[PDB]
């Protein structure tokens, strides 16, 4: 039973947590509740193989950027997340992916990037643009919606056999 | 406006491993007691029926005295790993 280290990123409020907790406890309640950093762990079949998944959720807020090198150096693979709704943090998206490279030092690190929030109507960034950065740095595009539950399994469950292709 | 970042852990078996939480120089045990059971939805819960204690290792655990400034109790010099169980 192999274990994989997902680290989900991403801007303040964009539905990391929401995201993270989805998966591991199947439910999504609206609550406003900042992240510091919060660990979780999960057995789950992947392709027919149980494998553990640990789960690093992050903090969004700039106010916990120092952290960002320890968890970066010890993550396996990262799930970028930006809402569809928020210009910025799809901008910001830009950043954590190359700070994560030049932290681990590597073109090739297991990344997919999550358009999160695709439940609400008033979408200010368009799938097109994010798949074609997605395009760009050759890794998957999914939207995903914590909410309803939508794409979520495929976004982690993406990244587990990203992380597998480059182990 | 001294503190530090703690990661508190549950009793329970609900796939969270630890979720981290701030203390300030100002907290006193209810207060961290309280601010965990929200991270960790215990919101019906009462924070009277709650302990904290500080993992100092896995034979060691500093119980927190129930009115005592957190901030001045726990062992600064230990790790920062604390666990939110029922008195
Ligand atoms: N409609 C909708 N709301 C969502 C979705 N995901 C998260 N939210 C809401 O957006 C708000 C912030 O989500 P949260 O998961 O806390 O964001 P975060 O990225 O974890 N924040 P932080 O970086 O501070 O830790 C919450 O009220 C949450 O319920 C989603 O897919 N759809
Ligand atoms: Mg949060």
């Amino acid at each position: 039973m192999t274990e994989y280290k997902l680290v989900v990123v991403g801007a303040g409020g964009v539905g990391k947590s929401a995201l993270t907790i989805q998966l591991i406890q199947n439910h999504f309640v609206d609550k406003y509740d900042p992240t510091i950093e919060d660990s979780y762990r999960k057995q789950v079949v992947i392709d027919g193989e149980t494998c553990l998944l640990d789960i690093l959720d992050t903090a969004g807020q700039e106010e916990y950027s120092a952290m960002r090198d320890q968890y970066m150096r010890t993550g396996e693979g990262f799930l970028c997340v930006f809402a569809i709704n928020n210009t910025k943090s799809f901008e910001d998206i830009h950043q954590y992916r190359e700070q994560i490279k030049r932290v681990k030092d590597s073109d090739d690190v297991p990344m997919v990037l999550v358009g999160n929030k695709c439940d609400l109507a008033a979408r200010t960034v368009e799938s097109r643009q994010a798949q074609d950065l997605a395009r760009s740095y050759g890794i998957p595009y999914i939207e995903t919606s914590a909410k309803t539950r939508q794409g979520v399994e495929d976004a982690f469950y993406t990244l587990v056999r990203e992380i597998r292709q480059h182990k | 406006g001294d503190c530090c970042i703690i990661r508190v852990s549950l009793d329970v078996d609900n796939g969270n491993m630890y979720k981290s939480i701030l203390v300030t120089s100002q907290d006193k045990a209810p207060t961290v007691i309280r601010k965990a059971m929200d991270k960790h939805n215990l919101d019906e819960d009462e924070p009277e029926d709650y302990e904290l204690l500080q993992i100092i290792s896995e034979d060691h655990k500093l119980k927190i005295p129930e009115n005592a400034n957190v901030f001045y109790a726990m062992n600064s010099a230990a790790n920062y790993d604390f666990i939110l169980k029922k008195r």
